[PDB]
């Protein structure tokens, strides 16, 4: 059924599941006409595809060609996305392929179980979760691939670095996302935090700095600060 | 006019016949019902006195056959049997008649109903989706369960209508998949209609029973065809023109007639809104969204 606080483990089970976020798929910059009525315009976007498990991320990115003609696009943006779950789905091989597949937002669930009636035996489950997976375009490396992007594009990434080398699963998860959170709630101080200190770099191959152990520690406490201060900012506590 | 005679009634039971009933007490002399109208199909039914649980009934048409009813002790029902010998049957009708043991099937003249409720309801097609085939008349009762329903036990005693599955391969065209399932037009009419029904008076004829059945027997099964046959129809985008105007006409009727306390139990208010409101067809239907204004604004 829906994923929440109770069944959290079960991520980080040997089941292969996937995450499927749509929040960045279709995106917009709205703005005025000459004639002072309002339009949009366009930007590429992708969709965020992560195993939890292994942190493997298939970045689906979505040129603003697709969006072409089309009317109702928010609608069209659901189905299309899950147009391209289900075409990745079909190109893995059956080792592979995901026994769940998890939308972090229930408009999904009947765009993907439409698309995935091939798949009977793979479940498609909502997530009472609040996850903070639409800050993927707040990593600098993410962001500029989805920008560049000239044509319909996959791009494959760990977004746990090599994190599962010192680290569990469960751990990684929950530093990414108390790192997306963090880059969520005040992406400005987020980010000075990641690189205040010149002598941390971002290996080619990474998408975060390449923190010790420790430094970690240090970078997680100011992650929860930042995070709990902007609770307070936001409801004056 | 034709006649359905009873052997007796030993057991006190309510007893329908299409939509009139009357209460019949433990062995009064009752001895059954005349004047039916020829040319429609016909349901009788019972609901015991002692026990309203397990409401049950039989479908049938007089120009099939000479049909009566007999009370078994041993199974505890009043069931439908076929009297084959021509002259006992007239002999045991006319003497009940003369000495005026049964009721008077109580059409009003100006009346439509049954007509409307039945228009496209045909025994041949009864009798396919209630299987028995040794017996020229249908049994359904409230707890029977549909081919559907037995999907997701007892597949004798199933109620065999087609199945509707809107998130399915059938409803689904690969390539078409937003397509297909916001406008449901190519279920509807090279699935369902082409394929399957043949033509649209099958289609209401299986819908009209599935009211029938869900507004008699209390059969959940029922209830829950008869709402999906009208959601595929409201949720086409492209529904011929005639096929929408009998549609409002079939609504109108069943709506009309469904009991007014039984609203709770015998329509879905989710259909009924997007059938109405939000649909294709929301414009389409003014007759049955008038009465459904008029005498179920609660629902909406
Ligand atoms: C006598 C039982 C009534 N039914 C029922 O439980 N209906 C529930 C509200 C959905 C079936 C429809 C006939």
């Amino acid at each position: 059924g829906a994923m929440n606080s109770s069944n959290y483990a079960e991520l980080f089970n040997n089941d292969i599941k996937l995450f499927v976020d749509d929040t960045n798929v279709y995106r917009v910059t709205v703005h005025k006409t000459f004639e002072g009525n309002v339009a949009t315009k366009a930007i590429n976007g992708c969709i965020f595809t992560l195993n939890p498990k292994t942190g493997h991320l298939f970045l689906k990115i979505i040129h603003t060609s697709v969006w072409a003609g089309q009317k109702r696009l928010s609608q069209l943006a659901k189905w299309k996305t899950a147009e391209e779950v289900s075409a990745l789905v079909r190109s893995l091989p059956k080792e592979e392929q995901p026994k769940q597949i998890i939308v972090t937002r229930k408009a999904m669930l009947d765009p993907l179980e439409v698309h995935m009636l091939d798949f009977p035996n793979i479940a498609i489950r909502p997530t009472e979760l609040r996850l903070p997976f639409s800050a993927a375009m707040s990593i600098d490396k993410l962001s500029d691939v989805v920008m560049k992007a000239t044509e319909p594009q996959m791009v494959l990434f760990n977004i746990y670095d090599d994190w599962l080398d010192r680290i569990s699963s469960y751990t990684a998860f929950s530093r990414l996302t108390l790192l997306l959170r963090a880059l969520k709630t005040n992406e400005e101080s987020a980010k000075m935090i990641l690189l205040s200190d010149p002598t941390i770099t971002i290996k080619s191959y990474h998408l975060w700095p390449s923190f010790t152990d420790e430094q970690w520690i240090t970078i997680e406490s100011q992650m929860r600060d930042l995070i709990l201060t902007e609770y307070g900012r936001k409801y004056n506590v | 006019m034709n006649t359905v005679p009873f052997t007796s009634a030993p057991i006190e039971v309510t007893i329908g016949i299409d939509q009139y009933s009357f209460n019949v007490k433990e062995n009064q002399p009752f001895h059954g019902i005349k004047d039916i109208p020829i040319g429609h199909v016909h349901v009788i039914h019972f609901q015991h006195a002692d026990n309203s649980s397990m409401r049950y009934g039989y479908w049938f048409d007089c120009r099939m056959g000479n049909f009566y009813i007999q009370y078994d002790p041993k199974d505890g029902l009043y069931k439908m049997m076929e009297e084959r010998d021509g002259a006992k049957f007239e002999n045991i009708v006319h003497n009940f008649k003369e000495r005026q043991m049964m009721v008077s099937y109580p059409k009003i003249d100006e009346d439509d109903t049954w007509y409307n409720l039945t228009e496209f309801v045909q025994m041949d097609k009864i009798r396919k989706i209630v299987r028995k085939d040794e017996n020229q008349f249908s049994y359904v009762d409230s707890s029977m369960t549909t081919v559907q329903e037995n999907e997701l036990s007892d597949p004798a005693h199933s109620l065999n209508y087609t199945v509707i599955n809107f998130k399915s391969r059938e409803a689904i065209r690969p390539g078409h998949e937003m397509e297909d399932f916001l406008d449901k037009s190519y279920y509807l009419n090279t699935v369902m209609l082409q394929g399957i029904f043949k033509n649209s008076s099958n289609y209401f004829g299986e819908l009209q029973f599935a009211f029938l059945n869900a507004m008699f027997f209390g059969n959940y099964g029922s209830s829950l065809q008869w709402h999906a046959m009208i959601e595929l129809i409201c949720s086409s985008a492209t529904v011929p023109k005639h096929m929408l105007d009998k549609l409002d006409e079939i609504l109108y009727y069943q709506i009309k007639t469904l009991p007014e306390q039984y609203s709770d139990i015998l329509l879905n208010e989710r259909v009924w809104n997007i059938c109405l409101y939000s649909s294709f067809q929301k414009n389409s239907l003014h007759n049955t969204e008038k009465i459904m204004e008029n005498k179920y604004p609660e629902l909406l």
